[PDB]
């Protein structure tokens, strides 16, 4: 009967599946009653209700605050009376609840504070701080957790006066109790040395105190913490070394405990102090170094210490970057003791990796290729940081240890094979200056010889009949991959038949890394200033067929199920690269290769699984078509189109944007539309083809290719204009609409366009009033320039005026000349600028009909021609839905249409404009410049003289 | 969801103190405001009230002596002699009596604010000012010292002194030959110029700039210290205040003083020069033409950390200027030292070298050879390293530098037909790609969005090499 | 289905939680995005070598405005799946928020972190970035509701954890 009893009833029902949704609808109805907020608080406090019902009430109250406490402007939405009573009850209520309920009320307080603190809740800070006591560490944890939730909001903020005022307010209340409480927790931890339960509680409080210590120091080191630094950091200094058998258990290797987290939080704070407040922290840094050195010395290799180890190494890395503190271990003794104690024990190959090698080879390869927070990586980055500060010392110290690793291996290669993996790894890390990139390694350590190390240590392991462990075979191949830029062409050529032979083995990682290394060798450029690759077609032609034959056999090796066939994308990436390098070397085999790729497409269509495999399959098809003689395209086309039609009819959306690109390329390269492709033209225009974002770029390209190659394939232009309308009306697809329109206007005879030219202009300009974007107006301006440059100034005027006489001059003076100087894309800027100039110097009708437009047009021209790289350079988060992704095929990519190729966008534009203006002035009997100069702004009269006298 | 605006996240030139609120412990590099000029009380009070001139003098001399070199200020006040001392400064009193009375009052005003209040409420200030007109050189020296302590006590007494028209007679003192008079008057003058909120009446204290232009041509260290501090206060202002300093042709000698032997001189001189380059490009070029860039190069190696910091801040407001001014910085060989500080200096200094390099890269978008040279000098690695430790504002500034560097590399790739963006490869080589990528974990949305754009624009598996 | 478990499925809007459940329920792949309103509870039955196991999947709403009871759904949950979309970096950035709210209600339940949509080429959240599961001792899986990659791994791990039998098989 009661309203409290009724609220509790449906709070309870909300935990049960059959009533989860109805209970919420009932509660939302009960929620309209005034005081529902306070009714929830009374339910939460009712110890006679089951805990789950009270928890449902605490969660509902919390989310009630988040929904209905304030509107977007910060106006309280509850009656002013309820608001103040909530703020008065909530803190005392929080204290009285057990943990599971207490934390949710703490979060509701934090949510209220998000909007009301500090201006509209002045009592909160005193309210919270007054609940801390020396004898109740449970209540302390709860209160401190609320404080941390509020104060940690400072961490992502930019400094400001308003923020520092807020921080000052908090410090005045908390500094004394915070330090005192911190000074009390350390005392009770020692007194309770053998009380497990009380220890876990005390360290829970310590963890939040450490996090709060960070909150108070994340913007600047406040005066209080500078003055009291010795006691504060002194305490943390202590617990970095603390060890208690009760708070540990060797039987757990993954789950980091509160003690582990406390030391990690301490190391976070120590690195903050070391990197931001070294001036204040300096005197104490040496103590933390020594304790960090001892901490890493006696740390178990169990993963549960991984984070602590990396946070310690990042601290030591920050210390390595401070010269004063790097010198304490910038000598052979210390550097050698770091090596033996810190780095080497963590760089050895751990068997948690060897198992990934055997059980999930493809994943091992992907992670090896791209790489964090493993001890190996954390320690190797530390090793790099040291090398950067003293290369000679670090290198020689490791060359000494590696010398002994060689002897350990040569003595018993079968058992000590892991030692050879070690010094290959170490040698690589020491030899590379910085990190390897997608382009390889660009420079190496002058104290090491990668070619010598290759000849002596790597090459023998490639061809040795027996290998102590296939991991060393992989290490050898990976060395070639890593140092490919450091080997000569002749050395690489000698390796090509060896790597190719690996493609006939059964070891997953060996033949995959071999394929990867071949592919990367074929991507090495001769230099960055020309496109030529080191490997030309004559360097691969004699092995192209056998490489492709073996790569295909590896793809098919484990069965032709869609998921297994497509498993290894590196095989198909290598096929693509081989094809690209070989060009027309094996043209006679193109029909058979293409038939094999088409069969792969057919199998994968049952379940597309690997998008990278799929992508490079179609890249490979694109490469074949790119190197096929044009008169042989129809025969290849005919062998593909049955499968492509099935891709449409079965709606295999993963392949549809690739098929559209391939077909478009074929049409672009043919003098006529192949007969098997003609039936697609008019179905292409159905609106349902243009619904998915992932297909639009591809079907736009296909439609453009039909228009260019043979626009008579479209007997009716109405549905073509219907596509243009659909694209141009859309903010998302407007760019494709302009791209289509350019093809329409420039490539279809005007006799055909005549009945539609007014409608085209109306559609194009409707966006200006309804829903114009900045990109739209920029693209419209470029489009005007393109029309002017090609069809002429008179055409453009009568194209726009056909919509409404007078519209040309209105759009020109409002949109075109105002927008021209803001166009940042360099090719678009040239087209627009030259097109606008063309109106003045090659538009006698423009001059005679709109004489008063010339001055403002010239101001825009001069400003645009006399101006920057600061402008937005391109025309570039959201929910992915099925089919929303488009992937461009580089094998058949097209460069943008430049109608003004004799004018480089870099410096030719400015020179062109100046020469065109001088010429026009000369043709005018030297009256244009003199007549227009006084009509320009002061600023542009100067810029113009710099152009002409330039 | 509503939050206070300063808890939301959704011209490169920087003025002295755009944000005054501080959490850090205040560290004073400024000269102490007040200065002191190094029981038979009943009997002295009887002589001071006596009608005899020689009895008055002997009493005044005694009160001055006990107040010299600690001094029982509150005890002298309790004797009720302060108004009598003030009477001894009146225009119709003997010269030596005026001298002693003014000296004694100077030291009473040298103590607490309550003790200064005693002298001020006794109407001493109009008489000090008068003694600056009528006194001998010895009298003028005592009166100007007294006015320094009043002015140095608070902005209110500073303004009261100025409201009494003290500036006109004070500015007449600087024709004296006595180095001790010039020293004291320069310190008092710096006290009249000191104080930010409220600032002194500009129409009055800007009348001192011609005199300050002369004073910085002193070779007395103490005089130069307080003269440069005075100029540093007056130059802390908008373009109008900077222009008044330029008009009196102070910058040339101010720049010369950056190379003074004493860091007590370099500090205020550098502060004043820093203030001047917060205006516009034209005002900044006046300082460049005075030779500030070679002088700044040496200060980047100064043993005083705060000198290095202020030198970087000054350079950063120069590289906030135009292409030619950025090139001038490069031409003065200032980048190698900046890059060095960017990797080894204390954070507050390192942070300022970041602003300087970042601002230069913003103008380097118009002269790509600027960014080439920056990259050539190895700035990429220090910038990337700074991403891991810096406050959120400096993260944003550092990402903007890296974005400019990437834009230039991309524009260069397209202009020259290069295969890859060379600066993107340098950044990845230096380990910077991962450190930019990790900025996407920041809850600050501006930082996240910038890092995301950089990663997706320049490192997003763009293309297969063809 | 007499062995029953309350499983809460949470994650940002559009990450594929409903598509994933419906694929398990009927085998159909849903192409359209129809945001879930609060929760929909779906029973999933697996026939194992230890008998039939039933998961009552509380498929919750990821969009805040449709969140319904939000973490009110987590009360007495015995396991959970946190989902994100490997093509949307922001959905992984929000994983700690979902995990924090879960463990505040359910201290010690087994939780599987699922990175969905690995069938899409433009993957933004690489394995390198995916480290949250080691910091909080969650099991992680790449999955694809579209291609059925690792389709059953989340429920299999939870079932083994819940029954305490590493040899349980579906
Ligand atoms: N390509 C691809 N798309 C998927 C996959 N899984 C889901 N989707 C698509 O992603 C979109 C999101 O679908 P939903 O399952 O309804 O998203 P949700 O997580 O339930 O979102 P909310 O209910 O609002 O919390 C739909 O368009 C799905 O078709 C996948 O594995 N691969
Ligand atoms: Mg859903």
């Amino acid at each position: 009967m009661s309203d409290l009893e009724t609220v509790a009833k449906f709070l309870a029902e909300s935990v049960i599946a059959s009533t989860a949704k109805t209970s919420e609808r009932n509660l939302r109805q009960l929620e309209t009653q005034d005081g529902f907020g306070l009714t929830l608080l009374h339910v939460i406090a009712s110890t006679n209700l089951p805990l789950s019902t009270r928890l449902a009430g605490a969660l509902f109250f919390k989310n009630f605050i988040k929904r209905k406490w304030v509107d977007e402007n910060g106006n309280h939405l509850l009656p002013a009376n309820n608001v103040e009573l909530i703020k008065k009850e909530i803190v005392p209520l929080m204290i009285s609840l057990p943990n599971n309920l207490q934390v949710q009320i703490g979060e509701a307080i934090s949510s209220i504070a998000d909007s009301d603190f500090p201006d509209r809740w002045p009592t909160l800070l005193s309210d919270l701080a007054s609940r801390l006591s020396n004898d109740d560490m449970v209540t302390n944890k709860g209160v401190l957790t609320v404080a941390h939730s509020i104060f940690k909001r400072w961490r992502p903020l930019f400094r400001s006066d308003e923020l520092f005022l807020e921080i000052k307010l908090v410090l005045d209340v908390f500094t004394a109790p915070f330090l005192n409480l911190l000074k009390t927790v350390d005392e009770q931890i020692t007194a309770n040395e053998n009380n497990k339960a009380s220890l876990n509680i005390l360290f829970d409080v310590l963890l939040v105190l450490i996090k709060l210590y960070y909150d108070f120091n994340c913007q600047d080191i406040p005066e209080f913490f500078e003055d009291n630094i010795q006691v504060g950091m002194g305490i943390f200094h202590k617990y970095l070394s603390y060890s208690n058998p009760l708070l540990e258990d060797p039987d757990e290797t993954e789950h980091a405990s509160v003690l582990i987290k406390v030391k990690s939080s301490i190391q976070e704070l120590v690195q903050l102090y070391t990197t931001r407040y070294e001036d204040v922290f300096g005197p104490m840094i040496n103590e933390f170094i020594q304790i960090t050195w001892n901490l890493l010395t006696s740390i178990s290799n169990q993963p549960k210490y991984d984070i602590l180890v990396s946070k310690s190494l990042s601290f030591l890395t920050a210390v390595t970057r401070i010269p004063k503190y790097f010198e304490i271990f910038n000598n052979e003794s210390a550097m050698n003791n770091i090596t033996e104690q810190i780095i080497l024990p963590n760089v050895t190959l751990r068997e948690e990796d060897v198992e990934l090698f055997e059980d999930d080879p493809i994943e091992y390869i992907r992670r090896d290729l791209e790489g964090t927070d493993t001890r190996r990586r954390a320690c190797t980055d530390f090793l790099k940081e040291l090398k950067e500060k003293n290369e000679v010392l670090v290198t020689n110290i490791f060359l000494a240890h590696m010398k002994g690793f060689v002897d350990q291996y040569m003595s018993d290669p079968s058992k000590n094979w892991k030692f050879k993996d070690l010094y290959i790894y170490l040698f690589t890390a020491l030899a590379i200056n910085g990190n390897i990139t997608n382009a390889g390694v660009s420079s190496t350590n002058n104290l090491l010889n990668v070619v010598d190390f290759f000849t002596k240590e790597i090459a023998p392991d490639l061809t040795s009949n027996n290998i102590p462990h296939i991991i060393l075979r992989v290490d050898a191949i990976k060395y070639i991959y890593t140092f490919r830029n450091q080997l000569t062409k002749a050395q690489l050529i000698e390796l090509m038949p060896i790597l190719a032979t690996f493609l006939q083995t059964d070891e997953y990682v060996v033949y995959t890394y071999a394929a990867i290394t071949i592919e990367k060798i074929l991507t090495i450029r001769e230099s960055n200033t020309s496109p030529a690759f080191i490997f030309h077609k004559e360097d691969i032609s004699n092995s192209t067929e056998i490489l492709l034959k073996n790569l295909i056999a590896l793809i098919l090796k484990h069965g032709s199920s869609p998921e297994k066939l497509a498993e290894n994308e590196f095989l198909m990436r290598s096929i693509f690269r081989v094809l690209q390098t070989s060009e027309d070397s094996i043209q006679p085999l193109f029909p058979q290769l293409l038939a094999q790729f088409i069969e792969i497409v057919t199998i994968m269509a049952k379940n597309p699984s690997n998008p990278r495999f799929t992508h490079y399959t179609f890249e490979s098809i694109g490469a074949i078509l790119n190197y096929t003689q044009r008169q042989n395209l129809p025969l290849l086309v005919d062998s593909m189109m049955p499968t492509f039609l099935t891709v449409f009819s079965e709606d295999i959306q993963e392949f549809i944007p690739y098929v559209f690109q391939i077909i478009a390329f074929v049409v672009e390269q043919s003098a006529t539309i192949p007969e098997s492709i003609k039936p697609l033209a008019q179905p292409l225009l159905a609106p349902n083809v243009w619904e998915l974002k992932g297909n639009i770029p591809a079907v736009t390209r296909l439609l453009k290719s039909f228009i260019k190659t043979d626009s008579s394939i479209f007997p009716d232009l109405v549905p073509v204009l219907g596509i243009f309308q659909r694209l141009i009306a859309s903010k998302a697809y407007e760019v494709h609409g302009f791209d289509l329109l350019e093809h329409i206007m420039l490539l279809i005879d005007m006799n055909r366009l005549r009945p539609y030219i007014k409608q085209i202009a109306v559609l194009l300009l409707q966006r200006l009033q309804n829903s114009k974007t900045e990109r739209y107006v920029k693209k419209l301006t470029v489009f005007f320039g393109l029309i002017s440059n090609k069809l002429g100034s008179d055409f453009l005027i009568h194209f726009i005026d056909e919509v409404q006489d007078g519209l040309f001059q209105q759009i020109w003076g409002n949109f075109i000349i105002t927008t021209l100087p803001t166009i940042g894309n360099l090719l678009d800027r040239k087209i627009a600028l030259i097109g606008v100039l063309n109106m003045v110097i090659n538009g006698q009708f423009f001059q005679s009909k709109y004489p008063t437009l010339i001055s403002s047009t010239m101001n825009s021209i001069i400003e645009t021609a006399s101006s920057i790289a600061n402008l937005k350079n391109d025309y570039v988060e959201e929910i992915s839905t099925f089919g929303s992704h488009f992937s461009k095929l580089v094998s058949i990519s097209e460069k943008p249409f430049d109608p003004l190729p004799e004018i480089d966008v870099n410096n030719g534009v400015r020179l062109y404009v100046a020469e065109a203006l001088n010429k026009y002035n000369a043709i005018s009997g030297n009256t244009f410049l003199n007549t227009i100069l006084p009509q320009l702004t002061q600023e542009n009269q100067v810029k113009l003289n710099q152009l002409l006298v330039g | 969801k509503f939050v206070p605006e300063y808890r939301r996240t959704n011209e490169l030139r920087r003025r002295r103190d755009t944000q005054q609120v501080e959490l850090r412990k205040a560290k004073r590099d400024e000269a102490l405001a007040k200065r002191r000029n190094f029981q038979e009380l009943p009997q002295m009070t009887q002589q001071l009230n006596s009608d005899d001139m020689q009895e008055q003098l002997s009493a005044t001399v005694k009160f001055r002596q006990i107040l010299s070199q600690r001094p029982p200020i509150d005890v002298v006040i309790q004797a009720g002699v302060v108004p009598r001392l003030v009477e001894f400064m009146r225009e119709n009193q003997p010269e030596m009596l005026q001298l002693e009375a003014a000296w004694a009052l100077t030291n009473i005003a040298s103590g607490t604010s309550a003790q200064t209040k005693v002298v001020v409420d006794a109407d001493a200030v109009p008489l000090f000012i008068q003694l600056l007109y009528t006194g001998s050189v010895e009298v003028k020296e005592q009166a100007i010292w007294a006015l320094g302590n009043v002015a140095g006590d608070s902005t209110d007494y500073r303004d009261y002194v100025l409201q009494c028209n003290a500036m006109e007679p004070i500015l007449g003192l600087f024709n004296s030959n006595k180095p001790s008079l010039i020293r004291t008057a320069t310190w008092t003058l710096s006290n009249l110029c000191r104080g930010k909120k409220p600032q002194p009446d500009w129409s009055v204290v800007s009348q001192a700039l011609p005199t300050l232009a002369k004073l910085i041509y002193s070779m007395d260290t103490e005089t130069l210290v307080d003269a440069c501090w005075a100029i540093s206060y007056l130059s802390d202002g908008p373009q109008e205040a900077i222009q008044a300093v330029i008009d009196v042709r102070i910058p040339k000698r101010l720049v010369e003083l950056l190379s003074h032997e004493s860091t007590l001189v370099q500090t205020p001189a550098l502060r004043a020069v820093g203030n001047i380059v917060t205006g516009n490009d034209l005002q900044t070029q006046v300082v460049i033409n005075a030779g500030v860039l070679p002088a700044l190069r040496l200060l980047l190696s100064s043993p005083k950390e705060n000198i290095k910091k202020e030198a970087c801040w000054t350079i950063s407001n120069i590289t906030a200027g135009n292409t030619e001014q950025i090139q001038a910085v490069i031409d003065a060989n200032l980048i190698p030292p900046l890059v060095k500080l960017l990797e080894v200096a204390e954070y507050k200094t390192k942070k300022e070298a970041c602003w300087a390099i970042s601002n230069a890269s913003s103008g380097g978008l118009q002269r790509p050879d600027i960014i080439r040279y920056l990259v050539s000098q190895g700035c990429i690695k220090p910038l990337c390293d700074l991403l891991e430790i810096a406050d959120n504002r400096i993260i944003e500034v550092t990402l903007d530098a890296l974005e400019n560097i990437l834009k230039m590399g991309e524009a260069d790739k397209e202009a020259r037909g290069l295969n890859i963006n060379e600066n993107a490869d340098f950044i990845e080589k230096a380990g910077g790609m991962e450190k930019i990528f990790n900025c996407q974990q920041n809850e600050n949305d501006k930082i996240y969005e910038k890092a995301y754009k950089i990663i997706e624009t320049y490192f997003g598996e763009e293309e297969d090499a063809v | 289905p007499q062995v029953q478990f309350k499983l809460v499925l949470v994650g940002d809007g559009g990450t594929g939680k409903t598509t994933f459940v419906k694929r398990h329920l009927t085998g159909e792949f849903e192409k359209k995005y129809v945001a879930t309103l609060g929760v929909e509870v779906h029973p999933l039955v697996f026939h194992t070598n230890r008998g039939p196991i039933k998961f009552n999947v509380w498929d919750t709403a990821g969009q805040e405005k449709f969140g319904g009871l939000r973490d009110g759904y987590y009360i007495q949950a015995q396991c959970a799946i946190i989902m994100f979309d490997v093509t949307s970096r922001v959905t992984y950035k929000n994983v700690p928020n979902w995990h924090r709210d879960l463990v505040r209600v359910c201290e010690n339940i087994p939780i599987v972190l699922c990175g969905n949509k690995v069938d899409i080429k433009d993957r933004k959240v690489k394995a390198k970035s995916i480290v949250f599961h080691r910091k909080k001792n969650l099991q992680y899986y790449d999955i694809s509701a579209k291609s059925n990659y690792n389709f059953e791994k989340p429920f299999l791990w939870l079932a083994r954890k819940l029954i305490g039998d590493p040899n349980l098989e579906f």
